[PDB]
């Protein structure tokens, strides 16, 4: 009865900026690793940050490293990405995960909340 | 905890993080480099759906955590409630997960229907039944 909820979304120029934000509801937060995945049309999900329970450890996908920065909340049950230098590849439905670090690595569980779409376009 | 060896991930309880400190069953220490790339965990197969390849009921699958796979390479994979281990084969939206069994079907997942994630790659197998 975890219930996540992302928000953020929209279309934004290519080099421009964009922050994502996701409510988390049924859980006990400061237990959990929360983590970002993203899912470009027809591709496989990929996890793109993650970040430890209390916030020591995070994971980045390499190819949006020193690009996007996840942190979360503890007090507002929320987690967020902050995403910079926004690419066409960053072109995604973006989804809120809730899982586990194990020997600084995030695993994920199933469940995700609905998704918030970036598109990254230009004039 | 770092020192102990490689975890053994035994049951799996519907939709928990693989690694979650209720499912580390046992730890062995095992030589790191036994397996390429390197394992990061241990996991208890289920099932004969891999027997032909020689992975057994009741086998430790040494996995190497990655999301970064390539078709044809036994992945471990999460499809939404559940972890599987198959063979590998995507082919745009849709992505087929191969048994090494021919009494076993070929699981054809679509992406715009169900969670599909990659938890990491087979890099090898234990077996140390009791009884071989």
């Amino acid at each position: 009865q975890v219930q996540l909820v992302e928000s953020g979304g929209g279309v934004v120029q290519a080099g421009g900026s964009l922050r994502l934000s996701c409510a988390a509801s049924g859980s006990i937060f400061s237990s959990n690793a929360m983590a970002w995945y993203r899912q470009a049309p027809g591709n496989v999900r990929r996890l793109v940050a993650a970040i430890s329970s209390r916030g020591d450890n995070t994971n980045y996908e390499d190819s949006v490293r020193g690009r996007f920065t996840i942190s979360r909340d503890n007090a507002e049950n929320t987690v967020s990405l902050q995403m910079n230098s926004l690419k066409p590849e960053d072109t995604a439905i973006y989804y809120c995960n809730v899982g586990s670090f194990y020997r600084g690595n995030y695993y994920g569980g199933s469940s995700w909340g609905q998704g918030t779409q970036v598109t990254v376009s230009s004039h | 905890e770092e020192e102990e060896g490689l975890p053994l991930v035994g049951r799996v309880a519907a939709g928990e993080p693989l690694l979650a400190q209720q499912h580390i069953e046992g730890h062995y220490q095992v030589d790191p480099s036994l397996f390429k790339p390197n394992a990061d965990f241990l996991l208890r197969v289920s099932g004969m759906s891999m027997k032909d390849i020689g992975i057994m009921d009741g086998d430790l699958l040494a996995v190497h955590k990655t999301q970064d796979v390539r078709n044809g390479q036994v992945v471990v994979a999460r499809i939404d409630d559940e972890v599987t281990v198959k063979r590998l084969k995507k082919q745009g939206n849709k992505v087929e997960l191969l048994p090494e069994n021919s009494e076993f079907k070929p699981i054809v997942v679509d992406l715009r229907q169900q969670s599909f994630t990659i938890e990491g790659l087979a890099v090898g197998v234990i077996r140390n039944g009791d009884w071989l």
